[PDB]
C-alpha cells in the first residue's frame, strides 16, 4: 500500500516543484535524501502528511508545502 | 458528434416467451440518445483507493501512462415494447453522468 504511493508520489513533478520551494526555504536539506529516515522526514515535509496518514483519508493537495518567505507580491 | 449523430432507435425481436405476455410480445425498441457530453483534464490515483488527482504531462511520460481526460455521458433511454394488439407499452429512464 505504501510501496505504489511512494513510487506514485515521488515521481510526481508536483512533489519535485514542492521539494524545490521547501529546499529553498529550507525547510529539506539541499541535497537528495541518502537514508530512508531522511526520505520519509523529506515526504513528511513536502506532502504535509506521513505516507500512513495519506492512506487513510482523502484530500491530498491541501497540506502540500508551502513557502515560509510570505512574499509580498503586489 | 455524440449528441446529434449517435442517436440510438432500434428494434429487437423478442427472445422469451414463458408468459402470457412474453407470447403477445414479438418485439421491443430500444431508443436513446445522449443529453451531456464533458471532457474533464487528466486524473489519476495515487492510493489505488483514493481521490483522483491532476495527472501532470511528465508523470504521463515517465510511468508511460496516457494524457487523457475523462468523458462523462449522460443518457436518456426510451424502451417501447410492441405485441400482437396493436398498442405498446414506455419505459423512459434518464441516466445520471457516469464516465
Amino acid at each position: 500500500d505504501t510501496k505504489v504511493l511512494l513510487t506514485e508520489i515521488l515521481l510526481d513533478p508536483m512533489y519535485d516543484y514542492a521539494a524545490t520551494v521547501a529546499r529553498i526555504d529550507g525547510s529539506i536539506p539541499m541535497h537528495k535524501p541518502r537514508t530512508p529516515k531522511e526520505a520519509e522526514y523529506e515526504f513528511k515535509t513536502v506532502i504535509g502528511r506521513t505516507p500512513a496518514e495519506l492512506l487513510s483519508q482523502k484530500e491530498f493537495y491541501d497540506k502540500i508545502y508551502t513557502s515560509k518567505y510570505r512574499p509580498d507580491f503586489t | 458528434i455524440v449528441k446529434q449523430m449517435f442517436n440510438v432507435d432500434i428494434t429487437y425481436k423478442d427472445q422469451r416467451d414463458h408468459t402470457e405476455i412474453d407470447k403477445l410480445r414479438e418485439s421491443v425498441q430500444i431508443q436513446f440518445n445522449f443529453t451531456d457530453v464533458n471532457i474533464e483534464r487528466p486524473q489519476h490515483r495515487n492510493y489505488s483507493q483514493g481521490n483522483k488527482i491532476n495527472l501532470l504531462p511528465n508523470k504521463a511520460r515517465l510511468c508511460g501512462l496516457s494524457y487523457s481526460g475523462p468523458v462523462n455521458l449522460a443518457a436518456e433511454v426510451i424502451l417501447t415494447a410492441h405485441y400482437s394488439n396493436g398498442r405498446q407499452e414506455v419505459k423512459r429512464a434518464s441516466i445520471p453522468p457516469f464516465q
